[PDB]
């Protein structure tokens, strides 16, 4: 949801 | 901020 690393979802 | 796009990174 935000605007670094590691996906949210796939 | 942690908001612009509905998929998205990490905050």
């Amino acid at each position: 949801g935000g605007a670094g690393h590691v996906p949210e979802y796939f | 901020v942690c908001i612009g796009t509905p998929i998205s990174f990490y905050c």
